[PDB]
């Protein structure tokens, strides 16, 4: 149907640049006006510019001026943003939009620290994690950096009852989060649950199969 | 710029009862082409937001019929007829009618239900962590309401300060609920002193504290 | 074949 897909997080260094992309698919990609917005907790939503894909002519907000560049590749059907002197101020979600269709967004971290991928340990289903004829299991993704991770389970085929916590920022300055889902007591013997784990500043791509614990 | 104002900054609403979120400009919306280009937004926590109203009054597809928005030049308004669980989240209004476009602050719409006490569960540290050569304990308390909470580490008894780190979901969406996981970090070495790891948990559809525990090593 | 019904603002680029 009509579908945004951005580009996937970033970990970039202050001073340097960063270059965004955005595929259109569904609609005439050169004959509508593509927006790109900032969204931070501390200043909310914010209109950076939008650009005619067709004719490449851009309008920018005066206070994104120079630090935001749009560009499109007509042929891949694709909008770019270069965001360049990469601040403290710049760490955010980029969004593409437009018409009320928005990209799924792209979080960009400002640092000089290194990147840390995330060791996955699994939450065994126990005696201790049942209620009422449920089990609840899940995944421990420790010591990362920065956010975001993205976890799913049995490859996106299993969402009821799924709670991905908030990160927490350890002492450390890595972060750490878990995943819970509540599966049926009775299947755990036939059913296999994996939790995905994909962290693409550290290249991560774990698939974890949690299962009761044995002895 | 623009500036977008939306009231209340938070909406606490009953299933079922009336919402109405109001939006005003700093000046008139009506753009010299005829069409006002104010729209409706609404997003959830670590989710692209979804347009629901365009043109001031005009509702994007799926949209349920229960959503309703009027208003011209600067003041505009949002009605929820009656408020469903999955209506919650942060609701935007924004302007694309002068340059540069801008947007409100939101109003997040949170959904008031009756007390429920959490489930509490406990996980001893995985044995691939404790090879590392760290233990984290991990309680869970699903599904509760409201979203205050208490969590207190016990160790043979001994309560636990500076070892551990909790985070709240935001609120479900069906069931209206939190739920909270906080961990304790312990070394392999400290784990392996110690035999009673206990999560105590206080919660308001709690007539007292209760405790989940396990004996480090007991299968 | 538009993204949409309507646009979120006016042409302007």
């Amino acid at each position: 149907e009509v579908k945004l897909q951005q580009s996937g997080a970033e970990l970039v260094r202050p001073g340097a640049s960063v270059k965004l992309s955005c595929k259109a698919l569904g609609y005439i990609f050169t004959d509508y006006e593509m927006h790109w917005v900032k969204q931070t907790p501390v200043h909310g939503l914010e209109w950076i510019g939008v650009i005619h894909p067709g004719s490449g002519n851009t309008v920018y907000n005066q206070k994104f001026q120079g630090k935001a560049t749009l560009t499109a590749d007509k042929s891949s059907s694709t909008a770019y943003m270069e965001v360049s002197s990469l601040t403290s101020e710049d760490s955010a979600v980029y969004y593409c939009n437009l018409w009320g269709r928005w990209g799924q967004g792209t979080t960009v971290t400002v640092s000089s620290a290194s990147t840390k991928g995330p060791s996955v340990f699994p939450l065994a289903p126990s005696s201790k994690s049942t209620s009422g004829g449920t089990a609840a299991l899940g995944c421990l993704v420790k010591d990362y950096f920065p956010e975001p991770v993205t976890v799913s389970w049995n490859s996106g085929a299993l969402t009821s009852g799924v709670h991905t916590f908030p990160a927490v920022l350890q002492s450390s300055g890595l972060y750490s989060l878990s995943s819970v889902v509540t599966v049926p007591s009775s299947s755990l013997g036939t059913q296999t649950y994996i939790c995905n784990v994909n962290h693409k500043p550290s290249n991560t791509k774990v698939d974890k199969k949690v299962e009761p614990k044995s002895c | 710029d623009v500036v977008m104002t939306q009231t209340p900054v938070t909406l606490s609403v009953n299933i079922g009862q009336p919402a109405s979120i109001s939006c005003k400009s700093g000046q008139s919306l009506l753009h010299s082409d005829g069409k006002t280009y104010l729209n409706w937004l609404l997003q959830r926590p670590g989710q692209s937001p979804k347009r629901l109203i365009y043109l001031v009054s005009d509702l994007d597809s799926g949209v349920p019929d229960r959503f309703t928005s009027s208003g011209s030049g600067t003041d505009f308004t949002l009605e929820i007829s009656r408020v469903e669980a999955e209506d919650l989240g942060v609701y935007y209004c924004w302007q694309g009618t002068h340059l540069p476009h801008t947007f409100g602050g939101g109003t997040k719409l949170e959904i008031k239900r009756t007390v429920a006490a959490p489930s509490v569960f406990i996980f001893p540290p995985s044995d691939e962590q404790l090879k590392s050569g760290t233990a984290s304990v991990v309680c869970l308390l699903n599904n509760f309401y409201p979203r205050e909470a208490k969590v207190q580490w016990k160790v043979d008894n001994a309560l636990q300060s500076g070892n551990s780190q909790e985070s709240v979901t935001e609120q479900d969406s069906k069931d209206s609920t939190y739920s909270l996981s906080s961990t304790l970090t312990l070394s392999k070495a400290d784990y392996e002193k110690h035999k009673v790891y206990a999560c105590e948990v206080t919660h308001q559809g709690l007539s007292s504290p209760v405790t989940k525990s396990f004996n480090r090593g007991e299968c | 074949q538009a993204p949409s019904a309507a646009p979120s603002a006016a042409p302007s680029a």
